[PDB]
């Protein structure tokens, strides 16, 4: 929703009481990267005239966004490190910088893995500039978390992707949200009945 | 009243050029049309 | 002007006339004027003008007696226009209309040739509901009996089974494209550029029929066999199938790596359970029918 | 006409540019100048760039556009046919035929790149449609392009 509102109000921003247009576009670009899919990102951020002009003014966040978009990897990671530092410094993004970095790393891994049935951990590490052991541990952690649609064969390092139907994801989300709401409903029931 | 008409016609020009935001060009054309 | 050449100016002279509006002029002369317009337009090779002019004739007029030469000329011009365009269904319809002419009906050879053209063009027409209905009616035609071979060709193209183009050519080719001095062979496939095009189109129709039959009968097939049955190499066969798939005439997924083609769409749970429920409904209906038969037989064989 | 040029020279919206070109054509319709032919040319270019090439044939066949048949409108007719066929080879053939007409920088040479990109994407879609598993070398042989280039384009389309 932050990205949705920011993209709606990117061309009509006047609330300088809160923050400058440079910072506004920076936040908009960050939220758009972490929220929007590739087509929406292309249509809105990568081609919006105002966003492009303000990103021409900004030397760093423009590089970050475009590296993510056009798959220049490991430069996406230096960009993510610097943006993480400034996110931690910022009061607004501070208690979400870890989550944002984790989500952006997951997005980059998913983007790299989507268009390939298999991809060696060596190739992954070469693309991301990181070491094979580090990328292996990161990828395994994210797969265990369940946010990447692949598995990794370790005896002969190779990452093999798969395509689980969206019905499984929707069922898991339905169970989770229904459990939250059912716990709330049950709490209300105990509060009222007695 | 003419100023309000200028604003309304600027909106109408933004409509004619199918678009979501009224712009300086729309306001210019609205002033020209109203006066 | 035309006798002096300069056909374009004579054409122009004619289409300056809006003969469809003249009220005093008799209907026969109006139709003759329109046909002359169409003839000179065709000579000028202005097919769009010829078509729009043709749209000014009510075919109902070719029914109130004395309309034989008029209708024959009209339908021959329509055949010429549709041939120069590329259609075959309209050519078949116009040839059938000519066949329905008493003048062609007599002079046996005339209706021989007319019915041969009708059959050939209904075969050449790409498959659809209209073409299927037309071939149904043409096969139902009784006078096909006189012509031995064209009835058999219609039977082969209306049968729900394969047919090799090699044997098709061997059995029929010599007496459709040429030959048959005793019974003149039509010009639908004559040795002229347009006849070559029509022959290639007939080959395409044969391949389309084979692909349709394989699609409806096969759950799965290999290209090495599909090409063999289509009398094409693997490359031409798969290109033809790709053209059909892109046009959405026939669905087929081609696994090139395994050299496989499957005509079955991916299984949908809705479709599977719908088929199961339809089977159950048919089963219930059939048990009701069979118990009614039980009752009938018991009535007949129980009292005495 | 100038507004229709500046729009679609700055890219963004093509429907507004098409409307501007239609109004310019109505104005230039032999009433006050002979530039109706070039206005119609730009109009057809906008219509094809809108990923709606079927409309070009009707646009040129319209009663008012019928009297403008020539090497400037038939070229856009061929380009629209190529776009409908999703055949990059046919598009290249049309360009080779009408080179000077379609490439002497009449404010369309800046859009031939976009035409090439989108038509290449459409041709790849068409060639891969009748397949469940095909060789990239086979796709290259069918679309007349290098294996690495088609691989990169296919990866981009997948993403």
């Amino acid at each position: 929703q932050a990205a949705e509102l920011f993209l709606d109000t990117v061309s009509t921003f006047t609330s300088y009481e809160l923050m400058d247009y440079k910072t506004f576009v920076t936040y908009t670009v960050y939220v758009s990267m972490i929220a929007l899919e590739r087509p929406d990102l292309r249509e809105k951020v990568i081609k919006g005239a105002e966003i492009l002009e303000v990103l021409h003014s900004l030397p760093a966040v423009r590089q970050y966004l475009f590296s993510l978009y056009e798959c220049r990897y490991s430069v996406f990671f230096q960009s993510l490190a610097v943006v993480e530092q400034e996110m931690k410094k910022d009061w607004l993004f501070a208690p979400h910088y870890r989550y944002y970095v984790r989500e952006m790393r997951i997005h980059a891994y998913s983007q790299l893995l989507e268009s390939y049935r298999s991809l060696t951990l060596g190739y992954m590490a070469e693309a991301f500039g990181v070491g094979v052991e580090f990328i292996d541990q990161e990828l395994s952690r994210f797969i265990a978390a369940g946010r990447l649609h692949c598995k990794i064969d370790k005896v002969n390092e190779i990452v093999e992707t798969n395509r689980p139907d969206s019905k499984n994801w929707q069922y898991q989300e339905t169970i989770k949200k229904g459990d939250l709401l059912l716990n709330r409903v049950q709490k209300l029931s105990r509060v009222i009945n007695m | 009243a003419e100023v309000k008409g200028v604003c309304t016609e600027a909106g109408m020009y933004a409509l004619r050029e199918r678009r979501v935001h009224v712009t300086q060009e729309d306001f210019e054309m609205a002033v020209a049309k109203v006066m | 002007k035309e006798q002096n050449g300069d056909v374009k100016e004579a054409a122009s002279i004619l289409q300056e006339l809006q003969v469809e509006t003249y009220g005093s002029m008799e209907k026969k002369e109006r139709v003759e004027f329109i046909l002359e317009q169409m003839r000179l337009c065709l000579a000028v090779k202005d097919y769009i003008r010829t078509q729009i002019i043709s749209k000014k004739i009510n075919t109902k007029f070719f029914q109130e007696e004395n309309t034989e030469k008029l209708k024959l000329k009209y339908y021959n011009l329509m055949i010429q226009l549709d041939q120069h365009e590329g259609s075959y269904l309209s050519i078949c319809k116009h040839y059938r209309a000519i066949y329905d002419t008493p003048c062609i009906q007599a002079e046996s050879e005339k209706w021989q040739q007319a019915l041969k053209s009708v059959v050939l063009y209904v075969i050449l027409a790409p498959f659809d509901n209209e073409q299927s209905d037309l071939v149904h009616r043409i096969s139902g035609d009784k006078k096909l009996e006189e012509i031995p071979k064209y009835k058999d060709l219609l039977k082969l193209f209306t049968t729900m089974e394969l047919m090799r183009w090699s044997t098709l050519v061997e059995d029929y080719g010599m007496e459709l494209r040429k030959g048959s001095l005793e019974s003149p062979a039509t010009d639908v496939f004559g040795s002229t550029e347009e006849g070559e095009k029509r022959w290639k189109d007939l080959k395409n129709r044969v391949v389309e029929h084979n692909i349709r039959i394989m699609a409806k009968y096969y759950t799965r097939i290999t290209m090495k066999r599909m090409a063999q049955l289509l009398d094409l190499s693997v490359d031409e066969s798969e290109a033809f199938l790709s053209n059909l798939v892109v046009n959405k005439t026939i669905f087929a997924k081609v696994d090139r790596l395994a050299g496989i083609i499957n005509f079955q769409r991916p299984k949908d749970p809705n479709n599977l359970l719908n088929d199961w429920s339809q089977k159950l409904n048919s089963l219930m209906s059939l048990v009701n029918k069979t118990t009614h038969l039980i009752a009938k037989e018991e009535m007949i064989h129980n009292l005495q | 006409m100038q507004s229709g040029i500046i729009h679609a020279a700055e890219e963004k919206d093509w429907k507004t540019a098409y409307s501007y070109f239609y109004e310019a054509f109505e104005g230039y319709d032999s009433i006050d100048s002979p530039k109706a032919i070039t206005s119609l040319k730009y109009m057809l270019l906008c219509k094809i760039m809108l990923n709606t090439p079927e409309d070009v044939q009707a646009l040129v066949s319209g009663k008012l556009a019928l009297r403008y048949a020539g090497r400037q409108t038939e070229a856009l007719k061929c380009v629209a046919q190529a776009s409908k066929n999703r055949s990059l080879a046919d598009f290249e053939k049309a360009l080779t035929d009408y080179r000077a007409e379609l490439r002497d920088d009449p404010i369309i040479s800046t859009h031939l790149a976009k035409l090439y990109d989108n038509l290449l994407e459409q041709n790849l879609i068409r060639v891969i449609e009748p397949f469940s598993r095909v060789q990239i070398e086979h796709i290259s042989s069918l679309i007349k392009l290098s294996k690495a280039d088609v691989e990169r384009k296919l990866s981009q389309m997948i993403l």
